[PDB]
């Protein structure tokens, strides 16, 4: 997934984001799927598809989340 | 040098050109190292961001596309050479899905050895070129099919609208030889600004206050089409069409893709009919029918049309 | 640019050390060429481009069209030309290429049809409404005498034999189309009005501007109407917004048809009884009588010439 | 401005006195009427509203029903010289059937008079603002306004008003043709039918008209010309 | 006034951002900066000055130490058609 996020493509439409949304399912933790399971789960993952002047700074994210409350600017 | 060069309408360089707004000492100077003059401004980097509109094979031949470049702008030609009207009638294939050379049209049309193409490795889906037609100057813009079957992109709208612009500046009545699908669409032509690109195109089609005839040789659909002829089929002069022509807010295919959405093999039998059998129902004469056009001409007669323009 | 046969050098590179030939493939004639002397290339690198080295075989394409086209001229309509003549009166057509100069006529909208497929089909539609009505385009009149510039002139003329020469929505367009391009270039207009539509009993086209735009030439550029037959309705409201009105003996122009003429209560009455050559010839509304209709287009042709220039032939009296 | 909502009759056969219509729309006081006993059938005004110096033309019913008629279009003409000359906007309220036809109509040059109206609107380069009070009909109509219903910086209507091509009547005097005795009963049946269809708001609904406003708005809108 | 003194760092090395400038002389509130995001290396904005309007473009150190690269030469050209 990593490997997949990382990969840049800019130009041509790919299925970067099917197989990345195909590796999160879970009946594949096991191990392995069947012949079918990408089939039969198509249509559900089919749908399931800054610059700084001198004296600013960034607060950043310590780690990933959802954002709940925010500072007014 | 550059800088003097660069702020030209149009400059004309030799193979082993090389045009830099920075020299080597320049390059080195503000701590960028150095590099030798023959890696910077490549007569093919500059052949393609469209710096040097004109390439020519030796000094001689440069010294010669100036002499005719600036006749565009000095006046009319006594002796001229028309080309051989049937040309005209066989330059398009029958079938709308074989594609064909644009120069050929353009050739077919315009007097014998009369065309001079501007930046022709620049935005390469738009020819701007200066032409004549029966001794007069015309400025000529066409969308070649060889690029994106025609569609007009961002950087294509923007060649096009630096020659209205030239076309008006100096007064050349303008000739559009009109094929297209449209704008090239998609979340990715939207990143190279489009929507700025060609408001663009349509703001100095606006502007022309010189003639333009229009000649839709094949495809004319949707804005598109119109930015071609200024922004509108009623603002040209005369807007015109060959057999070959067929038009419409969309283009067929795409029309179809939309009225028609389960084959899981080959869906493309099944389009390709489906297809040409809307072909039939949007044909040119049928907009003629409806004034959509003001005339579906005999490729032959061109210019005697386009003789009225000026 | 340049043409070699087959086998003949194109370029030359140096490989290891020795000298590697490029040839043509071909008979062939040089295009562009993407490459310098000196510049170091990779395999399969374009060096340049070439191309490789029956007028009368007709097509489809061009001949549905030449058709589709000579099925609105005088030939493709025996039918039509024939109750015409019988009436002893001139074609839309025959008018107009009498006045032109010799093929300098660019027709617009030649193609179109009326515009009630709700009345209609398509079919008679394509082969009895024949320019819906209307014959007009750009021309030259006097172009032999005065230059081809000066001579220039948008022409127009109603046919009869399509609904009786009324106004429509197509033809009321491709008037706009045409009174457009007298102003672009500002060039005389020569109408051939005559006439006076099924679904006006609805949209009213109070927004229509052929009537504004050909009133907005009047000092711009010589308009002159030429009037035979009946001139009734918005027909005469152009001829009557014109220069001069040029008639033949047989004319009958008034702003309003017998059909308004009842419409108001004011009963029924005989087109003959509207405009008479002689009511017109005296208020000031006819300002030239012609004999016959290539007389009244002999004198639009010599009306124009005052405002087209100077003679060079010409005989002092006595 | 309430008042200006009674000026015109509903029962679109009932005639109105054109200059309760005007009084109620520019300021009081600032009409000056020139020419009233000469071209009857239009008025020619010099009015003001809001203070500022208008141009008005308008329709009377007390003439031919409001027809256009040989003499009140070479008034209107000149009137219309004189404002585009001085550069006076101009107001035109409307209410009429056509230009005047019939034979008599042509004796008196009306091919060549209705073509000077139509020649000195197709001039005016001053702000023409348009009301339709109750008919607004053919090329008559037209001619108020400059010669098209797009030409005006606004061509509004009051809810009495009906728009078309040709008169209600006149439609159905065509469209049907029996009545012995009296014809007016089965007349009159096919006319107040057909209005339904051809009145102010429906024309408003294909944007035939710029909108169809309360009578207390006229002064709103005009106020905008200048 | 006093204050667009000490906008310009003495050490002309020290970068600084250009907003402290243009604030420092056009009256307070009066800045509109159009495509901020866009051609980095030049300002366009619209301001004012004593409640008259003006056009303004400014170099930006933040970019390229203030070098002018084929974008922001192009926005920059807008802008000066723009004001014309």
């Amino acid at each position: 997934d990593t490997a997949l996020s990382e990969f840049g493509v800019e130009g041509v439409a790919t299925n970067i984001g099917f197989l990345r949304r195909l590796l999160a399912e879970q009946r594949l933790e096991t191990g392995w799927v069947n012949t079918d399971f990408v089939d039969e789960k198509l249509p559900e993952l089919a749908a399931a598809a800054v610059e700084l002047y001198p004296g600013e700074d960034a607060l950043r994210a310590q780690l990933a989340g959802t954002v709940v409350e925010v500072a007014p600017e | 040098n550059a800088a003097l060069a660069g702020v030209c309408d149009v400059i004309i360089a030799t193979p082993d050109a090389n045009i830099g707004m920075g020299g080597p000492a320049m390059i080195e100077g503000g701590g960028l190292g150095v590099y030798p003059p023959e890696a910077i401004g490549p007569i093919a980097v500059q052949r393609r961001n469209g710096v040097v509109g004109l390439v020519a094979r030796d000094e001689a031949h440069a010294v010669s596309l100036a002499k005719q470049y600036l006749s565009y702008f000095q006046g009319r030609l006594d002796r001229w050479q028309a080309p051989d009207p049937r040309v005209a009638r066989h330059v398009v294939p029958q079938n709308r899905l074989r594609a064909y050379d644009v120069h050929r049209a353009i050739e077919a049309i315009v007097d014998v050895g009369s065309v001079l193409e501007l930046r022709p490795d620049y935005g390469v889906g738009i020819v701007t070129a200066l032409v004549r037609v029966e001794g007069v100057p015309y400025g000529l813009i066409a969308n070649s099919t060889h690029h994106l079957g025609g569609a007009i992109d961002a950087e294509a709208a923007d060649k096009a609208g630096d020659f209205l612009a030239l076309c008006e500046s100096f007064g050349l009545p303008v000739i559009s030889l009109c094929d297209t699908p449209g704008f090239m669409v998609g979340p990715d032509a939207e990143t190279q600004a489009a929507v700025r690109r060609f408001g663009r195109m349509f703001v100095l089609g606006a502007r022309l206050t010189v003639p333009l005839g229009m000649i839709i040789l094949r495809k004319g659909y949707g804005l598109g089409a119109m930015a071609m002829a200024g922004g509108s089929f009623r603002a040209p002069q005369f807007t015109v069409a060959w057999p070959t022509g067929e038009i419409g807010g969309m283009g067929l295919e795409s029309a179809v893709r939309l009225g028609y959405r389960t084959d899981p093999a080959e869906r493309q039998n099944l389009f390709d009919r489906l297809v040409a059998a809307a072909y039939q129902h949007g044909k040119a004469l049928r907009a003629a029918t409806t004034f959509e056009l003001d005339d579906v001409i005999d490729p032959a007669a061109s210019r005697a049309w386009i003789t009225r323009l000026s | 640019g340049a043409d070699y046969p087959a086998g003949a050098q194109l370029v030359v590179l140096e490989a290891m050390k020795m000298q590697h030939v490029l040839a043509a493939p071909d008979a062939l004639r040089t295009v562009r060429v993407l490459v310098t002397p000196g510049q170091v290339v990779g395999t399969g690198d374009p060096l340049l481009v070439f191309t490789r080295t029956d007028l009368d075989l007709t097509r489809a394409d061009l001949d549905e069209v030449i058709e589709r086209h000579a099925r609105t001229l005088d030939e493709g309509r025996p039918d039509a030309v024939a109750k015409r003549h019988r009436q002893g009166r001139r074609t839309a057509r025959e008018n107009i290429d009498d006045l032109v100069d010799p093929g300098s006529f660019v027709e617009y909208g030649a193609l179109a049809i009326a515009a009630q497929r709700s009345r209609r089909s398509e079919e008679d539609l394509i082969a009895n409404t024949p320019a819906d009505g209307l014959v007009a385009g750009l021309a030259t009149v006097g172009a032999d005498r005065f230059g081809p510039a000066a001579a220039q002139a948008v022409v127009a003329s109603y046919d009869y034999t399509v609904l009786a020469g009324t106004q429509g929505m197509r033809n009321h367009a491709k008037t706009d189309r045409v009174f457009d391009l007298a102003a672009r270039k500002r060039l005389p207009v020569v109408l051939f009005a005559e006439g006076g539509r099924p679904g006006d009993t609805g949209a009213a086209g109070l927004d229509v501007p052929t009537f504004r735009m050909l009133a907005g030439l009047r000092g711009r550029v010589p308009l002159v109407s030429v009037v035979s037959g009946r001139c009734f309705a918005g027909n005469a409201a152009l001829a009557g917004v014109c220069d001069v009105i040029i008639a033949t003996p047989d004319a009958n122009i008034g702003m309003g048809g017998p059909a308004m003429i009842e419409g108001g209560g004011l009963g029924v009455y005989p087109p003959e009884a509207i405009g008479p050559i002689a009511v017109q010839r005296r208020n000031g509304v006819v300002g030239l009588v012609a004999r016959d209709e290539a007389h009244a287009v002999s004198l639009a042709k010599q009306y124009l010439s005052y405002f087209q220039g100077r003679l060079d032939r010409w005989q002092a009296p006595d």
